[PDB]
RNA sequence: CCCUAACUGGAGUCCGGUGAAGCUUACAUUCUAGUGCACAGUCUAGAGACCUCUAGGGGGAAGUGAAGACCCCGUGGAGC
RNA sequence: UGUUCGGGUCGAAGCAGGGCUGUGAAGUCCUGUGGACCGUUCACAAACGAAAAUCCUGGUAAUAGUAGCAGCAAAGCAGGGUGAGACUCCCUGCCGCCGAAGGGGCCAGGUUUCCUCGGCAAUGUUCGUCAGCCGAGGGUUAGUCGGUCCUAAGACGUACCGUAAUUCGAGUACGCCGAAAGGGAAACAGGUUAAUAUUCCUGUACCAUUUAGCGUUUAGUCUGACGUCUCAGGGCAAGCCGAGCGGCGUCGUCGCGCCGUCUAAGCAGCGAACCCCGUGGAGAGCCGUAAUGGCGAGAAGCGGGCGAAUCUGUAAUGGCACAAGUCGGCUUCACCCCGGGACCCGUGAAAAGGACAGCUAAAUGUCCGUACCGAGAACUGACACAGGUGCCCCUAGCUGAAAAGGCUAAGGCGUGUCGGAGUAAUUCAGUUAAGGGAAUUCGGCAAAUUAGCUCCGUAACUUCGGGAUAAGGAGUGCCUGCUGUGUAGACAGCAGGUCGCAGUGACCAGGGGGCUCUAACUGUCUAAUACCAACAUAGGAGAUUGCAAACCCGUAAGGGCUAG
RNA sequence: UGGAGGACCGUAAACGGUAUUGAUCUGCAAAUCAUUCGUGUGACCUGCGUCUCGUAGUGAAAUGCUAAUCUAACCCGGCA
RNA sequence: UUAUGCUAUCAGGUGGAUGGCUCGGCUCAAGAGCUUAUGAAGGACGUGCCAAGCUGCGAUAAGCCCGGGGUAGGUGCAUGGAGCCAAUGAACCCGGGAUUUCCGAAUGGGACCUCUCCGUAGUGAUCAUUCAUGAUCGGGAACGCUCCGAAUUGAAA
């Protein structure tokens, strides 16, 4: 069976639901965490320096 | 906070008055208790029993089937709907 | 007549048939593009304006006079046959049948005092091992032997 | 027949009743200077991101 | 296969409708030889060549597709 | 930009074309167009000059009215409508397709695609009056169907401890979640709409909790609660046959063919096997089974208890052309009940819940889902995609071993959405082919041969299992009349007659053998060029370690192996 | 009689993917189609759930697979 | 009437360059500078007569109340129809209040369920105090402090 449009066959299901706390569909349903903005795993907000570039 | 917005007049909700139930909007918030009591206080009639359902308009329509005959007819003339 | 398509789909639900055994007729189409509901359509189906058309079902004469045939034992040789002897008939079943008749055929004949315990005892082991192929065979073995007590 | 929760199908009811045209007065009122918005959508499309 | 023939259905061919893409600096009806970065439709000297269209198989355009994966080079990498 | 001097609605900038000057970069003027801004001196600045970067962005050609709209399901025609317009939309008939899937049900997913009306610019591979398209309006009703409840593998939270620290980390303790295919309290038939219907209505039921009265533990057990293979018995949906009745078809002759002849839950009644209890006393042996078996440690026989599916009645008046509606028989999968056996170096979940003491009445039963598709057009693969998800679970008659293939129902379709025409080469896929028969070719690649079933017969070699359907031979249809086995369904066999080139007549359906290499074998693999001799395997051997072990993970706290 | 086996034949059930080096190769398809083939009671196939991942995981081991990406994935950042 | 074509100009189509305009952007300077359990920011859903997006608002939902300024119109981006409001002073602006769904630090429990379960009506976790009470939590463009900490690269390796 092709790695192709094949295997797209079966894509009826989901990785990520949508988040309550940010509305992006990011909530991982397997390790129960938004993967956007870190509900599920930390009170706070995930940033990272990383996501904007070294301001100079 | 009552529930019950308007009474729901489409030719589907007024075929209900013939068989002494009435359609209303409700708020979705709201549950059968709640609409059944809401009634009760806003016409003072007793209600049979309470049929709800939630549209892909994002209502919740509640049909209300009453006690004493001809009282969806009563409420319907003092509401204004015939 | 625009199209009476909406008419036919209404009168298949009321009839509780397929849409293509929906008769409409061809004479009476604007009658027919009048019914809106199903009252208008149980209207026309009374009158006979739109009907049902019979089911063509499968006829089984044919085969009838096949199986008449085949149970006088005809049509059925070897140039007929297509599957194993076995799939045909199971051997399992076979023995089943044959064992159940020797056994009853030998608790009949010990009940009626025509056999006792003694010779039953082997002769229900004998029918055990396949020694008899049928209650003829079972009986014509008693006969012989002289094991029936005669009186 | 998936199964939806209440919030769910609250959101599709949320975006069936977004894919509506633009209203005509609306567009007289602008001078046809607003005559589309970008939640229009067909169905059988790039599905929602709602649900 | 000798050695192919006839026939069947779908394409193709012709008609109506619908309707893309890929090569393209230019010019261009060529052929021979020479010349030239030693493999030219365009240079040189000859020989041919009235134009347009249709069908056709692919000789040529060192046809098109892809900054050769072979070889070497780089004080370039990666894995082992 | 500073500064000097100006031009412009009596027409600035820009644009198209032209005149003149300048070696030139360029400048200026003229005509048209355009409608509000533009220059100039001396200086100063810069995000300051494009033909090139397989340059970037946009626009737009040639190709070209060309390829495609064929191959896996070659499907349409007549007549009549509608409409401005009809191969393509509607009706009737005829002719077709699928018919163990292209029908039926539904998961995930989709998310309004559902229904009605009104449209046709785009979408639809053509057209279109049609439409999953466009616009407007409408549509989803539950104590009993699911979720909800329970727990599974396994997550998550808090605490503790670690960590420089954390949103990081294993373990422990306590919690909590985790199944729309596991467990599970209870509802059926009919009708109703355009679209919902075990949800609304009619009829007839049932379950749970709370309350009130009437009575109370047996309490801790059982149930929930279980693998694979195989088989008996009983039942039954579907299926089939005969008779009556009621329709339809056929009717050149005949009297056949088809359809129907119905009936839920609930309630009440009976109860097969197994098991148990009381009698009984059975061996130079008896009793059983499909089979295994059973028996003085108590067989057969005889009584009793417990205990099914289903069946019978009632619900019986509902629906049916208020047409009939009455009977029998056979079989029964692929479903239900029940019991047996065999296998395991494999042992086949848990918990909620339920039962064991409840009866009567009244009240309560909230929340969420519910339309429709479920795929050759409603999902996913950018698509109305020949893939995948799903063939996931179901399926009528004949042939036949059969759910194969063929031909037909029901149901769904003529949309695996371009048509016409019939005339070249060539081409994709097929049919046939004299004589020869592998001479072809790297190589019998491709194609052809054989083919079902019954009977006869079957070699070398062998690990004794096999080789084996080896090989090689014969038969096979139809008709008439029968025989045997069997409770039956059926199955097996015989005699005679007879037609054809041909009787497994189509469909379906091995070609066979000999000698070598190699790997023992079934299995695994380069998703998308390698299905092999490679990988694995059982077998054989070696090594470490006595468990606070060997080996291994972690920074630690602590872990895997290890419930060993 | 019995009904064992990583037993046999065989399905366009399901799974796999031999050969045609066929069709297709701006495809129906960024791996499909036809015919022909292998397995088809088991080291079987498969739904849903759940866990294991980047110098890590997974692998009956091909450097195979880990979302059309694999001799060290992908995103952003270091990075102009 | 020489077709198919070729070259130049013109007219038109297509297209959106150029010019002109700009409520936008960018940079620099000067100010000002915390907020949230009295539930923030953010998100979801709802909210308009005809309303789909955005914006505002929160079932009192393009809004409600009071004081001041303003004064004759108003009804957001966004002059369409029809109404409504406004001299009882609206709209608008400044100040102060009310309302303020669900999620969210999110905090009675649980979230592939922005909802759901118990309802004993909810002080979730960690802490201080006498045990009345109180603190902490999330957010903020950069700046600040503490701790952990690469490689490309350069050295022409
Ligand atoms: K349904
Ligand atoms: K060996
Ligand atoms: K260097
Ligand atoms: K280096
Ligand atoms: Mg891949
Ligand atoms: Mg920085
Ligand atoms: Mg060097
Ligand atoms: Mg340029
Ligand atoms: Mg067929
Ligand atoms: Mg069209
Ligand atoms: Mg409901
Ligand atoms: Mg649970
Ligand atoms: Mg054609
Ligand atoms: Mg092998
Ligand atoms: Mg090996
Ligand atoms: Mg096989
Ligand atoms: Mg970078
Ligand atoms: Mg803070
Ligand atoms: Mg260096
Ligand atoms: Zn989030």
């Amino acid at each position: 069976m092709s790695k192709g449009t094949s295997s797209m066959g079966k894509r009826q299901k989901r990785t990520h639901a949508k988040c309550r706390r940010c509305g992006s569909v990011s909530f991982n349903v397997h390790t129960k965490q938004c993967t956007s903005c870190g509900f599920g795993k930390t009170s706070r907000m995930r940033t990272y320096k990383w996501q904007a570039k070294c301001k100079y | 906070m009552s529930s019950i917005n308007y009474p729901f007049v489409t030719e589907k909700a007024m075929m209900l008055l013939d068989e002494n139930k009435l359609q209303f909007i409700v708020d979705t918030r709201s549950n059968k208790k709640q609409i059944l009591e809401d009634v009760e206080k806003m016409y003072g009639f007793k209600v049979k029993s309470v049929r709800t359902m939630t549209t892909m308009k994002g209502m919740k329509k509640a049909v209300l089937a009453f006690e004493e005959p001809e009282a969806a007819h009563e409420i319907a003339t003092r509401i204004g709907l015939m | 007549m625009s199209d009476l398509s909406n008419q036919r789909k209404l009168a298949s639900k009321v009839l509780g048939c397929g849409l293509d055994r929906v008769w409409l007729n061809p004479e009476a189409s604007e009658e027919i593009a009048s019914a809106i509901t199903r009252e208008d359509i149980r209207g026309l189906i009374e009158e006979g304006t739109i009907k049902a058309k019979p089911v063509k079902g499968v006829s089984r004469g044919r085969a009838r006079a096949l199986a008449a045939k085949r149970k006088y034992g005809h049509c059925k040789g070897h140039g007929s046959r297509k599957g194993k002897k076995g799939a045909r008939t199971p051997k399992k079943e076979q023995w089943i049948k044959k064992i159940r008749a020797l056994r009853r055929r030998l608790k009949e004949l010990r009940a009626d005092g025509a056999l006792d315990k003694s010779v039953y005892c082997r002769l229900y082991r004998k029918a055990k091992g396949g020694e008899y192929r049928s209650v003829s065979h079972l009986n014509s073995h008693l006969e012989s032997e002289k094991l029936l007590k005669k009186e | 027949m998936s199964h939806n929760m209440k919030g769910q199908k609250k959101r599709l009811a949320k975006a069936h009743k977004q894919n509506t045209r633009v209203p005509v007065w609306v567009i007289v009122k602008t001078n046809r200077k607003v005559v589309s918005h970008p939640r229009r959508r067909h169905w059988r499309r790039r599905s929602l991101d709602v649900k």
